[PDB]
């Protein structure tokens, strides 16, 4: 269990990747 | 092995509070 | 102050420069050879002073007896002088061609020496310089077979200068070295054990150089070659630039792990030599204290002196187990089928072998900037730094930066073709 | 015909990345490393680093916490040889002799190398200069130095550099106890490059932040950005160049933006350039300085110079590094 | 939760407990050769032999080693007084008792 | 020292081999005299 | 005798470990010339498999031997000895060795992954053959005993440094702790043990190459001077043996 | 496992021919954004 | 606290006569030691045979005695096992083995004496250190 917790917080840091890189807010020049 | 079980609760709340916190604010934003 | 970049297109000045720096390279050849035969003392391990070229000169077995420093002093003075004067012969040339006047408008000249972007002329100039290496290479061959030999460290007794006969000219053997794993002891070019391979391995180059020099002379590059490569002046540097880098590495690693080419007798002992040398030194020491080498059991259960290699042979134990691939003239006679013969060991071990072990083991390539010899912790009363560590060290450095150069100049050829100029 | 349709794909924008000829190797490579590596850290069995039969296990399942360690170096027996999977027998074996190490390393360097190429190639498809290719070259070169050159200079990948947090520390310690780095200019310039970057990355961003366009839609309740379309850019460089200049002296300050940003990429990169060399130079035993003795010829009484108490610590550690794996008196590698 | 029969047996270090018959004289059956160097001309050759003909039941029995020379005996006598004997200790002996012991340097 | 009869020149020979470096030096002085361009 | 297979050839696929072969000629012939003189010996030793018999459901077991997987690759084998062959007052042959080779192979037991390192011993060996000298290959016999020390030596220092002859005497990290339970580990113990091995000759030949046969030995595992009790072991393989005195 | 060794090499060289033949490529060659010379 | 005469007033022979060296010499001792020794005898400790040092006390127990100069000189010319039963000239530097230890070829009687002096004066200066390397170990 000391384990799953180091894993759990791991899967999130990769889940955050995907979601940050593929679901980010657009950088547009519409301005 | 021997670990202090309070760590879990500590380390889980660290993950949630500040996170929950920010989760509330990103919704009010939209 | 990109001064040297303003010269790019006025080939009339580059000749002035290329032949100016070409004058330094030779200058150093004399300034150092003479500086060495200067400080140089006879009968003291070449390498325990701090020399580099002489060792090269004795490599070619120019002046030496069975692993005996030098019987004839002179051979080095010749080299020291020649190159020191070739430095003026060219200093004159570089300077002149640099200052007296540019090129490309001399009609009969442009017929003998053309310019860039002209694949057929660049090609032609290239082949030329290829006909020159084809020769220098083959000259080395001459100096081993019909001339004052070359230094063979192998069989037998002392391996003084020996002349070679019928070099390994087999078509297979030569490129086999190219097709072999560059790992664990086996580095393609480094694996070169027999000195005869080395001679024959040079004969084929020259034939290949020459057969090529002429080839481009007569032929301009095909389509595929034209659409892959660019043709700017800067871009040809990027090609040549990165080529040299690889080699810096090449030779460096080539330096650390000796092939007869770098007889450890001048250069010193190999990083592994020292370790393996330390194992052997102690078998004897205890053997003299009546210790039985086969039944030894080190705190690990691996036997202090003897253990195996994954493929199952015998090798000196201890961290020096990672250098069982090591081979030299002293450790070999104990070698036999299945690894080291426990029976030649305790029975047939000559004394002159303990000497070499002790000497090498004693002059471990290990050193610091203060030239402090041995472990990082020793006292400053011993000066030494194996030439190899010097060559390996400095030369690594250049092979690196130089690569940084392959990136910088080749990435700038992409800015000429259309990018930023 | 098809062959042409494929290349066009690889070559331009794909709404996620750019995967040019360089990432044709980089993508499958760095994947094998990632996967292998993640799993090695969560379950790898113990591995005996130095040939000795004393396995070390730095994996999650086998009783470790994150800092405690990870993927351990190949055996010292296979040390310098090529250790693939096919080349061995059962994986129970492989797993013991450090296989994961080599496998992960080599793929990573190659794809690490290509990640660099990829950086340049994108420049060629976007008409911009080729510099970023060069600044990456510093750490990359360094990784190689630590993960390759050394084990290549030393005689075995074992003691390359463990893939754990903890072992990183070990590698460091053992390292300066064996080669004494602290007192080596290349690691000195290294601290210069780094402490440099810190002082500069703070300086720049600090000033760039102080000399902003004080009057652009910024009030005390809101703070919203700029976008290329914004001509004058964010700050009044005259205010910054004036500020810094008045803090020390005119010369001290930077006139234009090129000398500013060029400096930012010059200091760090050429610092690590050297350090990465530092290691590579001590990979073949050209260890740092060592002023072990200063005397009083009076009697010859040895006087200890601050540096000796450095050798006093370097000492204690030499003695116990790789306890019980030494059979002979002096280490030679 | 244990007893003295078990505990005591374990609470024993083979080497520690020898620290009584040992330390005052050289032990003739086990100590590494380098312990012989602290006496006049005893090292090189005798050391080699005393070690190889072990174990002995009485310090004096060294004299019986074969092939010895006249003087050899003479010197052993003068030093005999510095030797001692004790039962062979499994540890110290099955690991090159002569050189295993940290080469101090 | 094995130069025999030339003995006389250890000196110049000793400070000799450095010059290749000093070449770099003039280069910058050359520039100083030419205002750096 | 001389057809040289260079170390250059062998370093390739690992032949060292496999003992030399004796293929066709089956002439168990070797004389009583022993009664006439004496003989020495040089023996190669190699195995085919290892066996760990571990099982703890006490009172309900007859034979529990599981096969094993080699973690320490191509190591086992290596055993290059010298030994003298004597004739006793009753016509049997006895063996006594000189160099004493030994090895350290580790094996991973399927069931628990539980790795088991054994010290492969042959040290101090003693051998025997049944009745007479009139026959050899026909009726093959050779059996005797071992002496088995400990995988680790007095100098071996464990994770917290504490053994016999060196190493701390306690668990430093925990000063004010109970010494009782930790005793076990804070003190090292050296074990010397029982050895058992047997031989069977399947091919004897000519006048130079003399023996080759079925291996079979039984020793004890490593206990780590004070840890878990040793798991028993059984080893089987092949071997090579030459002889000649005159 | 010899089956594995083989499989690998195929894979590896496979993606090599894609690197090599991707550059020598008569089709894409050295096509940039600012100028195409064909 | 300077280098003194007493310091250099070293034993010359077994019986009881002594010679007091000079400044000039002492220094040549080092220079020579470092030249054909240090490498193997750094700081007065054998690298090849750690169980045998060059401390003064251990030299007196040799055969023949070696706590004085004449003994060392003899050793440098011809070697003697700690007991004096083997001729180790084919193993240890010796004026008699110049042909194998080229560093020896040049040496002279005056130099041996000085080298010997260096080895006997050192310990009075360094003390324990020169022995098994205290500061050094
Ligand atoms: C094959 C050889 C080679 C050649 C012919 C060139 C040629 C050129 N380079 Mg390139 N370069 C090379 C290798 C080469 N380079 C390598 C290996 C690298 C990687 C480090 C570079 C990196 C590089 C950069 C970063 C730049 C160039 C530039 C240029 C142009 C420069 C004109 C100039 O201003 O020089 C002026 C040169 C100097 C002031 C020399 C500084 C040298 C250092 C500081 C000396 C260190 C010595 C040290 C004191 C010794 C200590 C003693 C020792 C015993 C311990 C010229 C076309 C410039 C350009 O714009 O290109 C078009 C440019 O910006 N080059
Ligand atoms: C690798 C060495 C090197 C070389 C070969 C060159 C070469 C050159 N540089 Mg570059 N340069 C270098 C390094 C180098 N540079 C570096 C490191 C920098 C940065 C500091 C520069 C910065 C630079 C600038 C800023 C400029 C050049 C220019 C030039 C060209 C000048 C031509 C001339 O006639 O000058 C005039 C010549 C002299 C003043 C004479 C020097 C005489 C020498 C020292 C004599 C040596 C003695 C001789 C061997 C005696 C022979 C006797 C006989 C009997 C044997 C020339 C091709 C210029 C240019 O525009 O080129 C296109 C220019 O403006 N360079
Ligand atoms: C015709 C073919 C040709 C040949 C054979 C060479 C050969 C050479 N070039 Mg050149 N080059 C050529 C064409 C050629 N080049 C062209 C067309 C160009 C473009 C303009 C260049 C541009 C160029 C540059 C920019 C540089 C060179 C350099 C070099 C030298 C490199 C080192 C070497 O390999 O030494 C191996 C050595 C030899 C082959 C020895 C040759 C000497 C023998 C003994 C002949 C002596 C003959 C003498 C003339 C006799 C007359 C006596 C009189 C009393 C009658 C080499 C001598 C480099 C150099 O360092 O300059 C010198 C250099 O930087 N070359
Ligand atoms: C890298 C290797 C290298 C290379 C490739 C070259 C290459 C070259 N060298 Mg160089 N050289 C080198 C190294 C090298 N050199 C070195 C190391 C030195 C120093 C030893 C020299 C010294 C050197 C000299 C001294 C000369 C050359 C010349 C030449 C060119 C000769 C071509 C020819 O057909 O001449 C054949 C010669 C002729 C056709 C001469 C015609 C004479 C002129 C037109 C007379 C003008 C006078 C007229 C009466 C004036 C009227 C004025 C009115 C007011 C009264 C050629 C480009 C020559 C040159 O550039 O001159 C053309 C030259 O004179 N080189
Ligand atoms: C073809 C490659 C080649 C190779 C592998 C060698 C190798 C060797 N040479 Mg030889 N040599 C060569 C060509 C070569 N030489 C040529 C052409 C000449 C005439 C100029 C000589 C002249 C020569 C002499 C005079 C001497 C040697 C010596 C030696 C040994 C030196 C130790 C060393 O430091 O090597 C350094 C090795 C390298 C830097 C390897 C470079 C590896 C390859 C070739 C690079 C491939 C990349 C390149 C960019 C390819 C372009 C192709 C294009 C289609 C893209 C070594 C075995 C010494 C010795 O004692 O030997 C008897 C010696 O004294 N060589
Ligand atoms: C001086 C070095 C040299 C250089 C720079 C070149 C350069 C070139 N050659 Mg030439 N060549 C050389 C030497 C050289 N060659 C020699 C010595 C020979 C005789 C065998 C040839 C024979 C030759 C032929 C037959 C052809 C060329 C062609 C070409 C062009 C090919 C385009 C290309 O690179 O495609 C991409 C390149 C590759 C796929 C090859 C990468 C090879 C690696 C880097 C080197 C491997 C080297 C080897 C293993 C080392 C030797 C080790 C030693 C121990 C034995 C290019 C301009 C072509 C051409 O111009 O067409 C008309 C062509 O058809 N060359
Ligand atoms: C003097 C001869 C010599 C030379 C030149 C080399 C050279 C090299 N060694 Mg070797 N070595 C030698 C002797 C030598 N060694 C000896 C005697 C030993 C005995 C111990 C070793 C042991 C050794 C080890 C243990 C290792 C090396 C490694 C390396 C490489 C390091 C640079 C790199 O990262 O490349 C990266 C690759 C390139 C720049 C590719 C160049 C080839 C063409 C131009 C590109 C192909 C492109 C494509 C994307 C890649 C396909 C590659 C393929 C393997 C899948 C370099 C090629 C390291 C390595 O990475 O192994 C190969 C390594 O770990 N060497
Ligand atoms: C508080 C005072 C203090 C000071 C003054 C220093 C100073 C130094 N430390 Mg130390 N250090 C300290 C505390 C201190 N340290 C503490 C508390 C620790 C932790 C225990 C350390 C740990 C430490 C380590 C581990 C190391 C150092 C090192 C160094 C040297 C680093 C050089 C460097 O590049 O720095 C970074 C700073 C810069 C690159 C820039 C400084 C600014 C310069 C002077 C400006 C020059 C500009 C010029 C005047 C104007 C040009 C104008 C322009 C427009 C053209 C330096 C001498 C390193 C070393 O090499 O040791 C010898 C090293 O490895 N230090
Ligand atoms: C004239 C001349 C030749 C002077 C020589 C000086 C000299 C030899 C000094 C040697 C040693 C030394 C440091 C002595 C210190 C004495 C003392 C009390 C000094 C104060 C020193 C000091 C604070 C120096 C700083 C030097 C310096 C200006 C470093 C560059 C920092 C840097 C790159 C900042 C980033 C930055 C700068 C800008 O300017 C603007 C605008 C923006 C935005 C920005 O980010
Ligand atoms: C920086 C620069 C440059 C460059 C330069 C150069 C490149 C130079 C070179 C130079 C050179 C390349 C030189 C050479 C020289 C030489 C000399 C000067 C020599 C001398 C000699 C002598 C004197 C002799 C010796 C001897 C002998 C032989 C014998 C014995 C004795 C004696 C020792 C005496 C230029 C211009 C581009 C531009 C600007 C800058
Ligand atoms: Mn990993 O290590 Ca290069 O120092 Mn000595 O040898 Mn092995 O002991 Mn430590
Ligand atoms: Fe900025």
């Amino acid at each position: 269990m000391e384990t799953i917790t180091y894993v759990f917080i791991f899967a999130c840091i990769i889940a955050l990747f995907f979601f940050a890189i593929f679901f980010r807010e657009p950088p547009r020049i519409t301005k | 092995m021997e670990v202090n079980q309070l760590g879990l609760i500590a380390t889980a709340l660290f993950v949630l509070v500040p996170s929950v916190f920010l989760i509330i604010l990103y919704v009010q934003t939209e | 102050w990109a001064g040297n970049a303003r010269l790019i297109n006025l080939s009339g000045k580059l000749l002035g420069a290329h032949v100016a720096h070409a004058g330094l390279i030779v200058f150093w050849a004399g300034a150092m050879t003479l500086f060495e035969l200067a400080h140089f003392i006879p009968e003291k391990p070449m390498y325990e002073q701090g020399l580099i070229l002489i060792p090269h000169i004795a490599t070619l077995g120019w002046g030496v007896g069975p692993g005996g420093e030098v019987v004839d002093t002179f051979p080095f003075f010749v080299v020291g002088v020649v190159h020191l004067i070739s430095s003026a012969v060219l200093g004159f040339g570089g300077v002149y061609h640099a200052i007296r006047g540019p090129e490309t408008l001399e009609e009969y000249s442009s017929f003998f020496g053309y310019d860039w972007k002209d694949k057929n002329k660049m090609t032609t100039i290239l082949g030329f310089h290829l006909i020159v290496l084809g020769i220098g290479a083959l000259l080395l061959v001459a100096k081993a077979m019909f001339f004052g030999g070359l230094y063979d460290t192998w069989a037998p007794g002392g391996g003084d200068v020996r002349v070679i006969t019928n070099p390994t000219l087999d078509p297979r053997v030569i490129f086999g070295y190219l097709l072999k794993s560059p790992f664990g002891g086996e580095g393609w070019i480094v694996s070169v054990n027999n000195l005869e391979d080395v001679v024959g391995g040079h004969i084929w180059i020259g034939l290949i150089c020459i057969a090529g020099g002429i080839w481009h002379i007569l032929t301009t590059p095909f389509g595929w070659a034209r659409r892959a490569f660019i043709w700017s002046g800067e871009a040809y540097l990027s090609y040549s630039l990165g080529a040299l880098s690889m080699m810096g590495f090449i030779a460096t690693c080539f330096v650390w792990f000796n092939n007869t080419v770098y007889p450890s007798e001048f250069y010193g002992p190999t990083g592994p030599e020292a370790s393996q040398a330390q194992a052997m030194t102690f078998l004897i020491r205890d053997q003299k204290l009546g210790a039985n080498v086969g039944s030894a059991q080190g705190p690990t259960g691996l036997g202090k002196y003897l253990m195996r290699s994954p493929t199952g042979e015998i090798i000196f134990g201890g961290e020096t187990m990672r250098f069982w691939d090591f081979r030299g003239p002293w450790l070999e006679p104990l070698r036999g089928p299945n690894g080291l013969d426990l029976n030649k060991i305790k029975n047939d071990i000559q004394p002159w072998q303990e000497r070499r072990a002790a000497e090498y083991m004693t002059h471990a390539p290990l050193g610091s900037l203060n030239s402090v010899g041995g472990v990082a912790t020793e006292i400053n009363s011993v000066n030494f730094v194996s030439p190899r560590s010097w060559l390996a060290t400095s030369h690594f450095v250049l092979a690196f930066f130089f690569l940084v150069g392959h990136l910088w100049h080749a990435g700038r050829a992409r800015a000429a073709a259309a990018g930023f100029e | 015909n098809l062959w042409e349709r494929f290349c066009n794909w690889v070559t331009s924008t794909d709404n996620r990345l750019y995967v040019g000829w360089f990432g044709v190797i980089m993508i499958p490579t760095l994947l094998a490393a990632t996967i292998c590596f993640v799993i090695a850290f969560i379950a790898a069995p113990p591995v005996d680093i130095d040939g000795i039969r004393e396995p070390v296990s730095g994996s999650l399942l086998y009783g470790n916490n994150i800092i405690t360690g990870a993927v351990v170096p190949s055996s010292n027996a296979i040390g310098l040889h090529f250790y693939p999977i096919w080349e061995a027998a059962s994986l129970d074996e492989w797993l013991y002799n450090g296989g994961p190490y080599q496998l992960i390393i080599f793929h990573f360097l190659l794809g690490a190398s290509c990640y660099m190429g990829r950086q340049w190639e994108l420049s060629y498809r976007l008409g911009m200069r080729p510099w970023i290719c060069v600044a990456y070259s510093a750490p990359l070169a360094s990784a190689f130095a630590v993960f390759l050159i050394y084990p290549i200079g030393q005689g075995s990948f074992s003691d390359g550099m463990p893939l754990g947090i903890s072992g990183t520390f070990n590698f460091m310690i053992v390292f300066q106890a064996e080669h004494n780095i602290l007192m080596h200019p290349f690691h000195q310039l290294g601290v210069a490059g780094v402490f440099g970057g810190a002082l500069f990355c703070a300086m720049h961003g600090s000033l760039v932040t102080s000399s902003l366009i004080r009057e652009t839609t910024e009030t005390e309740s809101a703070n919203y950005g700029y976008k290329f379309g914004q001509e004058e850019e964010t700050y009044n460089i005259v205010a910054a160049h004036g500020y810094f200049g008045r803090l020390i002296f005119q010369y001290a300050s930077f006139n234009n933006s090129r000398s500013l940003h060029f400096f930012l990429a010059a200091w760090p990169v050429v610092g690590v350039w050297f350090t990465a060399l530092g290691i590579s130079t001590m990979a073949f035993n050209l260890n740092g300085f060592n002023f072990n003795h200063s005397v009083i010829d009076a009697k010859g009484n040895v006087i200890n110079t601050w540096a000796d108490i450095i050798n006093r610590a370097n000492l204690g550690m030499e003695v116990m590094h790789e306890r019980n794996a030494h059979n002979f008196p002096l280490d030679l590698a | 939760a244990a007893t003295a029969s078990t505990e005591e047996e374990l609470v024993n270090v083979v080497d520690e407990k020898l620290g009584t018959a040992y330390g005052e004289k050289i032990d003739l059956n086990n100590t590494n050769i380098a312990a012989f160097i602290q006496y006049r001309g005893l090292y090189p050759t005798l050391a080699k032999l005393i070690v190889k003909n072990a174990p002995y039941e009485s310090v004096e029995d060294v004299l019986n080693i074969p092939g010895l020379t006249e003087r050899q005996k003479q010197i052993l006598r003068e030093n005999l007084e510095h030797f001692t004997v004790t039962e062979v200790e499994t540890a110290l002996v099955e690991g090159g008792d002569r050189y295993n012991n940290g080469l101090y340097k | 020292k094995l130069p025999e009869a030339y003995a006389i020149f250890d000196p110049l020979v000793d400070v000799l081999p450095v010059i290749p470096v000093l070449f770099l030096a003039l280069a910058f002085v050359w520039q100083a005299a030419v205002g750096f361009r | 005798a001389k057809q040289t297979l260079t170390y250059d050839d062998i370093v390739g696929t690992g032949l060292a470990n496999k003992c030399p072969t004796l293929d066709d000629t089956a002439r168990g012939a070797y004389p009583i010339d022993s009664s006439q003189t004496y003989r020495i010996a040089r023996l190669c030793l190699q195995p085919t498999t290892f066996l760990v018999k571990e099982e703890p459901k006490n009172k309900r077991q007859e034979a529990e031997f599981v096969p094993t997987k080699l973690v320490t690759r191509e190591t086992t084998s290596l055993d290059q000895i010298q030994g003298e062959l004597k004739v006793n007052s009753d016509g049997s042959l006895t063996f006594v060795e000189e160099d004493g080779i030994d090895f350290q192979p580790v094996t991973v037991q399927m069931a628990g992954g539980e790795r088991i390192p054994l010290l492969f011993t042959v040290k101090n060996l003693v051998a025997s053959t049944q009745p007479n000298v009139t026959s050899i290959t026909t009726s093959t016999d050779f059996k005797g005993e071992f002496n088995v020390p400990s995988y680790r030596t007095a100098n071996f220092l464990d994770p917290k440094g504490r053994g016999l002859a060196s190493g701390y005497d306690s668990a430093i990290a925990l000063p004010q702790a109970k010494e009782e339970e930790l005793a076990r580990a804070n003190v090292k113990r050296f074990s010397l043990t029982k050895g058992q091995i047997s031989l069977n000759v399947a091919k004897v030949d000519g006048r130079t190459g003399e023996i080759a046969g079925t291996f079979e030995s039984e020793q004890l595992s490593d206990d780590d001077m004070g840890a878990h009790e040793p798991h028993e072991v059984k080893i089987q393989g092949v071997f090579y043996a030459s002889i000649e005195p005159a | 496992m010899e089956t594995l060794k083989i499989t690998v090499y195929i894979v590896v060289t496979f993606f090599v021919l894609l690197f090599v033949f991707g550059f020598l490529s008569g089709d894409p060659a050295r096509n940039p954004k600012r100028k195409d010379l064909e | 606290a300077e280098l003194t005469p007493e310091v250099l007033t070293v034993p010359l022979n077994s019986e009881g006569k002594t010679i007091t060296l000079t400044e000039k010499q002492y220094l040549e001792g080092k220079r020579l030691f470092q030249y054909a020794c240090a490498s193997c005898h750094v700081g007065g400790i054998t690298k090849t045979n750690p169980s045998l040092d060059l401390r003064t006390e251990t030299l007196a127990l040799a055969t023949p005695p070696r706590d004085n100069i004449e003994g060392l000189v003899d050793y440098m010319k011809n070697p003697t096992t700690y007991d004096g039963e083997q001729e180790i000239a084919e193993v240890h530097p010796s004026l008699r083995s110049a042909d194998i230890f080229p560093k020896m070829r040049n040496l002279t009687e005056k130099d041996l004496v000085a080298i010997a002096g260096h080895i006997l004066v050192e310990p009075k200066i360094l003390g324990d250190k020169w022995g098994g390397g205290k500061v050094y170990y």
